[PDB]
């Protein structure tokens, strides 16, 4: 007697081997689409027409250079639907514009979404806390800065990263001879944030295992465990004295611990996006002008970071030509920026 | 508390996989074993907390249970029938399908 | 612990019905797989360049969309043959 | 005056529905044919 | 004790104190309002309207009292350069004066709404306990906000009662403030129409009150109540969070793509003129027609505005500042003082060369001159040892149409090359380096610097969303979660999740 | 005691969304190893 | 080259070298067998 | 023309034969539910 | 009828064997035909 | 739809040979497999240009000039045609410093073109081809100097010259084959 939305709940909420929900209505769909797409385009589908390269399997490309490439530059920020005023319903001529590109950046993003709001479906019906889904805002704001707003505030989708490995490499070094994006104190919080998590993974994981008690007659230490078990598995008094005499400070709050393992990679990728969100509009810290003015005039000072705006003149120049095949650069090799010899 | 017995490991044919998949070792409980390194047991188990919990998280939550396979998948029902026929369909397959190769190759 | 109601992943896996029914499925998809390169339909159903395809005798270079609202127009004469 | 760039927007639409039409009548009925109690 | 991030919690049940609360915010956004209007007034020079704008000189909130309608100054001067006509109260200073003083008048209700905070109306009749009934509030400040949306459209928009907004000529040359009629029809959904904004506000404020009327009577479905915790209002903070930073997503794409709500006359031009070259174009178009009518090509250029011109500058685009490049335009490439004239590069056989205008992307690129069909003819060679485009083997010259150096042409190598390199970044403009000592490095106008605000504070608010959201829904579990759980946590326990009713 | 399970179920589906096609594919990508310019 | 009295022997040379890595292999599937008892 | 024809006609005998093995068992199923 | 299971050791065996015969051919095809630069 | 197969099992290489053939007017030449069209035109009476994908360095361009004469004797000896020609190899007018701080070049000198051979071969047909191979060092000694191979024929009163440059670092790397077997196939 139970009406539609009661019914269907029961069955979308059913406790099966893999949890559906009601926001799996929306991820699954999406996200079964994005990974189509990119396993697709990075199969068949051709960049010839869009970047002239090569970026499939079936153009003779390796996982490493196969890729899912951006539209070209004169589509401007067009979403590029199968049936838009380009490629207006033919679907090869749709691959061959990029229209994939933001087939798996839309349904890509999407699924983002679903998959927080699974965190949050699961957790509510689990009955604790939501701090997963408030930890998946991070790489959710890294993928809508990079993959959305920075191409957003650029020429179009064109310069946003495309989705392959060596694609998000010639996206990095993008980033350095144009943006000086290593200089952007941003992310320097984002380095820190990723390399602070990835120590605080390694020293937990690595202080929890030599501070285990004896709960077992085994050398094989894992088997002396029960996930039902009330007394704690390791010593953190012994962890917390361990550390105070080795590093001076330790800690002494099994909570405040594992939030602090939760807060510094989220803080840390969410200060990263901060900074491509600037670099969306070319606000860039690509120099110190204090030091640029001392270096024109005094031609004989010279930092590591002087050195850097050399290395980003050569990177531009050498690589302008080919990775902006719209801009039509003819440079003569007289004009490209080159040192003795080499 | 837990029950080994309604884990689903009872009809495991190898004592000691049995025993392994239970986390349960009879020569270890033993007071006078040693181990291969020479070290001699407290006299606990694979886990001290065993029988206070009823088990260890190799009995908790199995992940190989064969008391709770189906008793169909014991036996393939079309019998010799179905395999001779499939042994037949393999082959013809098998034709067609490196015919279809060789065909739609360059190959000579 | 417990089970959600499916029939565990290593009683099919060990079943002989399973390998019975397997032993044609994925081979036969492989073989698809397969056919759908080698009879060239990859090739046009996605429109990826043959290695013969690439340049023509028209256009010695890489092609460029410089156009928007023509760029079916346009993607089919860089892409003629 | 309907251009057929906003033909394709109303078919586009059109179509959104159609797939969560097919979608909620597909879950509707799941749940209908097997259902709990 | 009270966790230090937590602190502003104690307004969450006590409706006295959070209006005293959300009184004092309000009393702070005006009063910075008034002061940041006072200092830009103390900065500002209106002496120079066409090549020292408000948007070369850093103001931020002058370009906003300009849009709508606020063009006059108690100083006697107009923004347009026209002289003063009995400013009256709204003035530059009255703007700035009263959110001034309505800042003091916030900031004095808020005193009162704080110590009278037990008042008989924040008490819910049937507990006697603190309760403020959402969904009926909202009805209340919806149909004032639908009322006061289409009395802007209708009244101050319409010019029926108000001054209109700031509408400006496609490139931005002659823009004032005028009264702006409603377009009703497709284009006015077109960003680029004025006549958008006056029909939207009317229409959406006639929703508005409507919706508003709704929301006042009809009350919330039961189902929609629990699930959205409309008894909550932490609810509230959720979904406005969530709506203002959707705002804030789209006012910072109209700003950076420009629309009729951003006049460039007011904010600078967009990042987007200068790459599709919309203002070269029209300069283009402007010659081109008067060549037509055989006159001079020194006498052509001539007639083109400098005004026109000044947008043709690549330092005037927003995209090529600098995150830590604080302060004005004008503190970066100096203060503009007139047009050189258009740079036209000639061959030694005559031929017409044209410099590659450096791209957005670029901090620095090569200078390359074209001809006609695209090809390079000559350019500055990096490797001055075996090369075969330098000016000085092509014998470039250089020579002026209009402007201040009209007439006068160059052909040392030196030169040649000093105004190729000006070439690059579009017109050619005489700047003053030394009043306020211009470091030489582009910075970023008033549209890239509103862009990069309002984007972070929506990345922001977006958490702020997660957070605030996540609070209402799972604020049983705030505290931590039940002792005893593990029975419904079990995997195959229960057909569904949670629901103990449904064992297996 | 006795154990009857289902044969098409959700999890049949996410597996075989997933398993066949990446099986087609790896077919096609096997026949790409012997393609010659 | 091997001599010419060894030459029709080359192809087992050619794959004698990666004996040493199936030993690895040959032990995991030995343990897999007894059940990683 | 025939080529996504005869890929397709590897189906038939798939189809064929996973139906010779898993129909009886799908009908038991089918009936268990409804 | 014909009463038996296929090991599992057996299935991680030949399954094994597969994987890593398909990565060999990927990684032959990297040295021949398109892609290996000759 | 091409309908066209993949070439799966070929077995053949449709052009292996490195070079692909190419007819222009009134001349003909093997142009490298890897080099690629450019649209530069360095010198007067360009009528083909082709640079190496991976470095700019290498790249071959063929002149077509009205000097009205029938035999490429008639231009001068191949010494003086030579000298004539010495602005194909590039000018250091953008340079006009004095230094004495070069190594191994002369006073107030950057740049230096050493030539290596001068033949004065002649056509199966019977068209005479001033052949000259030149090594051109500079102070900033980039790519440890650049090859030089032209050759030039007079035909109808127009001079052909074919110029194919090579940076040392890549000719001694193997691109040398690439260069002389361009400068090789050069045929009016
Ligand atoms: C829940 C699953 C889901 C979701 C969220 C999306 C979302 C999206 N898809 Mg996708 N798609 C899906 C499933 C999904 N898809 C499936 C199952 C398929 C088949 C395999 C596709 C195939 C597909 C293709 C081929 C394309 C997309 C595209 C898109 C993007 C824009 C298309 C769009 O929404 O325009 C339309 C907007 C709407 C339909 C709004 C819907 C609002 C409701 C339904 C209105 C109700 C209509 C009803 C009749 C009332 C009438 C109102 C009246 C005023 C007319 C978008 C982000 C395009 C893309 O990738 O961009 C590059 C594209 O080309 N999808
Ligand atoms: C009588 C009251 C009054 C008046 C006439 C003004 C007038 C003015 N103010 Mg001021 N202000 C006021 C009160 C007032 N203010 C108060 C109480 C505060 C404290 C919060 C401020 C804080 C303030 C600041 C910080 C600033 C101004 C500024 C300005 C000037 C430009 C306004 C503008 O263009 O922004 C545009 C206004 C908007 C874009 C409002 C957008 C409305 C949003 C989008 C609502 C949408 C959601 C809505 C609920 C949808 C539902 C309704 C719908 C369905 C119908 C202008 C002269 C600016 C200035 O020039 O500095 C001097 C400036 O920066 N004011
Ligand atoms: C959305 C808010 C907003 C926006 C868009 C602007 C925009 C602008 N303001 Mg401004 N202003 C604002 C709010 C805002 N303001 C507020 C709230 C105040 C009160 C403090 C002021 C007070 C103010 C003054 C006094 C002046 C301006 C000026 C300007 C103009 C120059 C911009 C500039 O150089 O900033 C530069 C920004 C930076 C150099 C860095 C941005 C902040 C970084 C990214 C955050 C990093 C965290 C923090 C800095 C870490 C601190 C470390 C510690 C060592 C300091 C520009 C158009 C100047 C102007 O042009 O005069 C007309 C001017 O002098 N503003
Ligand atoms: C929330 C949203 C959930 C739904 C999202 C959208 C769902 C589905 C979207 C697809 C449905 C079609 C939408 C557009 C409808 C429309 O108006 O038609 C738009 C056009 C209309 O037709 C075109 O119109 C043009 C403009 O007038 C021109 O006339 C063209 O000549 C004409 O072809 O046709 C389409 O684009 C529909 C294409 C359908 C493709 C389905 C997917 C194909 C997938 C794989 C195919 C593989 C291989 C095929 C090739 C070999
Ligand atoms: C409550 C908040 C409402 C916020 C919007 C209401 C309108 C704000 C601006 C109104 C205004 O400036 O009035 C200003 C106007 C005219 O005011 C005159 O404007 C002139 C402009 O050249 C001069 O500057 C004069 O100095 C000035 O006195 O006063 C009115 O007549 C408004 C009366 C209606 C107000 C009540 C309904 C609202
Ligand atoms: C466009 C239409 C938009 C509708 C937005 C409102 C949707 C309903 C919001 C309240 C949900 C609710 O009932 O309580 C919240 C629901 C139901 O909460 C309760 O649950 C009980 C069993 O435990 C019973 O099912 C009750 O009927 C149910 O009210 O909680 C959940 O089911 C957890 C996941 C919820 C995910 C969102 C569900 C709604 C999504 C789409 C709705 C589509 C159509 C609805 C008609
Ligand atoms: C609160 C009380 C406690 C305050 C503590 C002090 C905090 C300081 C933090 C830094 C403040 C100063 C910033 C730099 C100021 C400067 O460079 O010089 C000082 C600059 C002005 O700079 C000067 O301007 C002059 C013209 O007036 C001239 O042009 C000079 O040449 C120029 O140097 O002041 C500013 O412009 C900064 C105003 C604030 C702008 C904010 C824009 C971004 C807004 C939001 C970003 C949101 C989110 C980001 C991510 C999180
Ligand atoms: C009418 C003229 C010819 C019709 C032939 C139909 C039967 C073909 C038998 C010969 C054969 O080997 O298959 C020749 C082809 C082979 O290709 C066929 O493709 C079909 C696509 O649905 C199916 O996949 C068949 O199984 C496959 O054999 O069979 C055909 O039917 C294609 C005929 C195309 C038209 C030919 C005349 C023009
Ligand atoms: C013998 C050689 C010593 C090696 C050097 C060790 C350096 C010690 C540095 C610790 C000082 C930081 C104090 C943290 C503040 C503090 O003392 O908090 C003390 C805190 C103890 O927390 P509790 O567990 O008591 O928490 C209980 C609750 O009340 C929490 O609020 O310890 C930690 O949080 C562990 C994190 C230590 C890791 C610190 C991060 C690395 C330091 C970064 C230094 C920046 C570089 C500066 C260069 C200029
Ligand atoms: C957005 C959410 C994404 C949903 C997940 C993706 C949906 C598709 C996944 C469905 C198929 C998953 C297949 C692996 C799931 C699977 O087949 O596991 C099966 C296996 C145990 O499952 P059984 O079928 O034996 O279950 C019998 C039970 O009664 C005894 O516990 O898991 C393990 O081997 C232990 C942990 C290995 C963890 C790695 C898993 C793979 C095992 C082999 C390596
Ligand atoms: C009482 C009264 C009075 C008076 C009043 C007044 C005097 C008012 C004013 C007040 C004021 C005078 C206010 C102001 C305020 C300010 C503000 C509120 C600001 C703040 C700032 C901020 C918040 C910022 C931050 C940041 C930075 C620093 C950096 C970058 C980033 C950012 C931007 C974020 C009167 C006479 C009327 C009478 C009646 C009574
Ligand atoms: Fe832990």
């Amino acid at each position: 007697k139970r009406g539609w939305f009661d019914v269907v709940d029961d069955w979308l909420r059913r406790d099966r081997f893999v949890f559906v929900g009601w926001s799996g209505l929306l991820l699954f769909p999406t996200a079964y689409l994005a990974l189509g797409g990119w396993f697709t385009g990075t199969t068949f589908v051709t960049s010839w027409y869009t970047h002239g390269l090569a970026s499939s399997y079936l153009e003779g490309c390796n996982f490493l250079t196969a890729a899912v490439s951006t539209p070209a530059n004169s589509m401007g920020h067009s979403l590029l639907f199968l049936w838009g005023p380009e490629a207006q319903g033919d679907f090869t001529r749709w691959c061959q514009l990029g229209g994939l590109w933001t087939f798996v950046a839309l349904h890509g993003s999407f699924s983002l979404i679903g998959f927080m709001l699974r965190q949050f479906e699961i957790a509510r019906s689990v009955k604790i806390r939501p701090y997963n889904a408030i930890a998946f805002s991070a790489p959710i704001s890294v993928f809508v800065s990079v993959f959305l707003i920075y191409p957003l505030g650029q020429s179009g989708w064109f310069f946003a990263p495309s989705f392959g490995v060596a694609a998000i490499f010639r996206f990095i070094l993008f980033f350095q001879g144009f943006h000086n994006w290593t200089l952007n104190p941003f992310h320097m919080m984002g380095v820190a944030g990723v390399l602070g998590a990835a120590l605080l993974c390694a020293i937990h994981g690595a202080t929890v295992e030599n501070t285990l008690f004896e709960d077992g007659d085994g050398a094989n230490t894992f088997r002396a465990f029960n996930p039902t078990q009330a007394e704690e598995t390791y010593s953190m008094v012994t962890a917390n004295r361990f550390w105070s005499q080795i590093f001076g400070v330790a800690f002494s709050n099994k909570r405040w611990l594992h939030f602090f393992m939760l807060f510094v990679p989220v803080t840390g990728l969410w200060m990263s996006a901060i900074g491509v969100v600037g670099l969306a509009l070319n606000l860039r810290a690509y120099d110190f002008v204090s030091q640029e003015i001392r270096a024109a005039e005094d031609p004989e000072f010279e930092t590591f970071y002087t050195k850097n705006i050399l290395l980003n003149e050569g990177i531009r120049a050498w690589m302008a030509a080919q990775d902006q095949p719209h801009e039509k650069l003819v440079f003569p090799e007289e004009v490209l920026p080159r040192g003795n010899a080499l | 508390k837990i029950d080994i017995s309604k884990q689903g490991l009872n009809s495991i044919q190898n004592e000691t996989v049995k025993l392994n998949l239970m986390g349960k070792s009879k020569t270890m409980e033993s007071k006078d074993w040693v181990d291969p390194q020479g070290r001699k047991g407290k006299g606990y188990g694979v886990y001290r907390f065993a029988n206070k919990y009823g088990a260890n998280v190799d009995g908790y939550s199995p992940i190989y249970t064969p008391d709770t396979w189906s008793e169909s998948g014991d036996s393939y029902k079309l019998g010799t029938k179905g395999l001779i026929a499939w042994a037949g369909l393999i082959v013809v397959l098998l034709g067609v399908g490196i015919n279809l190769v060789i065909s739609t190759s360059a190959l000579g | 612990s417990g089970a959600t109601g499916e029939r565990p992943f290593s009683d099919i896996l060990t079943s002989i019905r399973y390998w019975v029914i397997h032993s044609i499925t994925i081979p036969s998809l492989f073989i698809a797989g397969w056919l759908f390169v080698s009879t060239g339909l990859a090739y046009d159903v996605f429109g990826s360049p043959r290695p013969n395809e690439y340049f023509t005798e028209d256009r010695q270079e890489t092609p460029l969309i410089t156009d928007r609202f023509n760029a079916l127009e346009q993607v089919k004469k860089l892409s003629e043959v | 005056a309907a251009t057929p760039s906003l033909n394709n927007l109303i078919g586009s639409v059109v179509a959104g529905g159609l797939v969560l039409a097919a979608i909620a009548g597909a879950i509707t009925a799941v749940s209908n044919f097997d259902s709990i109690r | 004790g009270l966790p230090w991030y937590r602190v502003h919690t104690v307004v969450l049940n006590d409706p006295g104190r959070l209006i005293a609360v959300h009184l004092m915010h309000t009393s702070l956004v005006s009063g910075w309002a008034g002061s940041m209007a006072f200092y830009e007034l103390a900065v500002f020079d209106p002496s120079d309207p066409v090549l020292n704008p408000m948007w070369r000189q850093g103001m931020f909130v002058l370009p906003f009292m300009t849009r709508l309608g606020i063009t006059q100054s108690w100083g006697g001067w107009t923004i347009s350069g026209e002289t003063a006509s009995n400013p009256g109260i709204w003035s530059y200073e009255g703007v700035a004066a009263a959110h001034i003083i309505l800042s003091g008048l916030l900031f004095a209700a808020s005193i009162w709404h704080w110590v009278y905070w037990d008042l008989e109306l924040f008490r819910d009749p049937r507990t006697s306990n603190p309760a403020l009934d959402l969904p009926k509030i909202f009805g209340i400040h919806l149909f004032l906000s639908g009322l006061l949306c289409f009395g802007f459209g209708a009244f101050h928009v319409t010019g029926l009662f108000g001054p209109g907004i700031w509408v400006s000529d496609p490139y931005g040359i002659t823009g004032t403030v005028q009264a702006v009629a409603p377009s009703w029809d497709a284009t006015g959904f077109d960003p680029y129409n004025p006549g958008g904004i006056s029909a939207h506000h009317i229409a959406a404020g006639i929703l508005g009150v409507l919706a508003g009327l709704f929301h006042l009577c009809v009350r919330p479905p039961q189902r929609l109540y629990n699930g959205l915790r409309m008894g909550n209002i932490e609810t509230v903070l959720s979904s406005s969070i969530a709506a203002v930073f959707w705002a804030a997503f789209v006012v910072s794409g109209t700003m950076w793509y420009g629309s009729a709500a951003t006049p460039i006359e007011l904010f600078g031009p967009t990042r987007y003129q200068w790459d599709l070259g919309f203002f070269q174009q029209e300069i283009e178009r402007r010659v081109q027609t008067s060549l037509a009518e055989g006159k001079s090509a020194s006498q052509a250029w001539a007639e083109i505005p400098e005004k026109l011109a000044f947008y043709d500058y690549i330092g005037n685009n927003p995209a090529k500042g600098g995150l830590f490049r604080a302060g004005a335009m004008n503190s970066g490439d100096g203060i503009a003082v007139g047009w050189l004239g258009h740079a036209v590069f000639k061959d030694k056989q005559g031929n017409e060369l044209f410099v590659r205008r450096m791209p957005t992307f670029f901090e620095t690129f090569p200078v390359v001159l074209l001809d006609k069909d695209g090809v390079v003819r000559a350019d500055v060679p990096f490797r001055r040892s075996e090369s075969k485009y330098s000016i000085e083997q092509v014998g470039v010259s250089v020579t002026f149409y209009g402007g201040e150096l009209d007439g006068v042409t160059f052909s040392d190598p030196a030169t040649v090359k000093k105004y190729a390199r000006r070439a690059q970044l579009g017109e050619i403009f005489e700047f003053d380096r030394a009043t306020l000592q211009s470091d030489g490095v582009f910075r970023t106008s008033p549209r890239g610097w509103f862009t990069f605000a309002h984007l972070c504070f929506a990345l922001l608010f977006f958490f702020g969303h997660i957070w605030h959201g996540a609070r209402t829904i799972f604020r049983d579990v705030f505290a931590g979660i039940d002792a005893d759980l593990d029975e419904q946590v079990e995997f195959g326990a229960f057909l569904k999740l949670g629901d103990t009713s449904t064992r297996r | 005691k006795s154990y009857t399970y289902p044969i098409f179920t959700v999890r049949w589906l996410a597996v075989h969304a997933l398993a066949v096609p990446t099986v087609f594919f790896l077919g096609a990508i096997t026949a790409m190893q012997f393609i010659q310019r | 080259k091997l001599p010419e009295a060894y030459a029709p022997f080359d192809p087992i040379v050619d794959v004698l070298p990666v004996i040493p890595v199936l030993f690895l292999l040959l032990a995991l599937v030995w343990q897999a067998s007894v059940s990683f008892r | 023309d025939n080529r996504f024809g005869t890929i397709a006609l590897l189906a038939v005998p798939v189809i064929g034969w996973v139906l010779f093995n898993i129909l009886g068992p799908l009908q038991n199923q089918l009936n268990a539910m409804s | 009828g014909t009463t038996g299971r296929i090991p599992l050791w057996l299935v991680g065996t030949v399954a094994g064997v597969a994987v890593i015969a398909l990565v060999g051919i990927f990684f032959y095809g990297s040295y021949v035909g398109l892609g290996s630069s000759l | 739809a091409y309908g066209d197969a993949a070439r799966v099992f070929a077995g053949n290489i449709t052009n292996k040979s490195g070079f692909i053939p190419y007819a222009g007017e009134g001349f003909a030449l093997l142009i490298p497999s890897k080099w690629n069209p450019s649209k530069e035109q360095d010198f007067p009476g360009v009528v083909l240009r082709y640079e190496d994908n991976g470095d700019a360095v290498n790249n071959l361009v063929v002149l077509v000039q009205k000097v009205g004469k029938n035999n490429i004797d008639e231009l001068g000896s191949p010494d003086k045609f030579l000298q004539d020609n010495a602005y194909l190899f590039g000018e250091s007018a953008a340079f006009t410093g004095e230094t004495l701080s070069e190594g191994g070049f002369l006073p107030n000198k950057v740049a230096a073109a050493s030539v290596l051979d001068v033949q004065e071969a002649t056509d199966k047909k019977g068209k005479k081809y001033y052949k000259y191979e030149v090594l051109t060092r500079s102070a900033d000694g980039d790519e440890g100097g650049r090859h030089q191979l032209i050759a030039a024929t007079v035909s109808n009163g127009n001079l052909y010259l074919i110029k194919v440059q090579c940076g040392d670092k890549r000719w001694f790397k193997g691109a040398k084959r690439e260069a002389i077997g361009a400068w090789d196939s050069f045929t009016v």
